[PDB]
């Protein structure tokens, strides 16, 4: 069959790697989510500035 | 219906707020 | 320098490019 | 231990680590692309600010 010690060590190592990789993915994902929210707000404010600017320009003519 | 000096003022105010707004995008 | 009509023109050109630029930020 | 159990857990942990690694590399890649776009956009914004303030100051 297998080597008991070897698969135990691989098991512990895979659990450690999965904890590290999970934390890294949850952190990168969280930063991505914050960036998406900030994206929404900035796009709203930009749209507002575009509308003000075009109202000014159109009402100049 | 606005005279030239008034147009200048309105454009200037819009431009000033746009400068401030872009600057706020850098923050 | 520059007379009021020229100021209006320069401000208008800056504002038009700023509108286009912000719109490009949405893309 | 239980040989079958730790073999199954090892296979499952390897699959989970592949999935989680792929997810982290994809999310990280999207973050990096967003950072590059951040740099370029900030450059263009700075340029527009400078043009605008030059116009306003010369008024
Ligand atoms: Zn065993």
């Amino acid at each position: 069959s297998h080597d008991c010690a070897k698969v135990d060590l691989e098991n512990a190592e895979l659990r450690r790697k999965l904890i590290r990789t999970k934390r890294a993915f949850e952190d990168t994902y969280e930063k991505l989510r914050m960036a998406n929210k900030a994206k929404a707000q900035v796009e709203k404010d930009i749209k507002n500035q575009i509308l003000k600017t075009h109202n000014v320009l159109r009402n100049v003519r | 219906r606005l005279e030239c000096i008034d147009v200048c003022s309105v454009l200037t105010n819009r431009l000033e707020e746009l400068a401030g707004f872009l600057n706020s995008l850098l923050k």
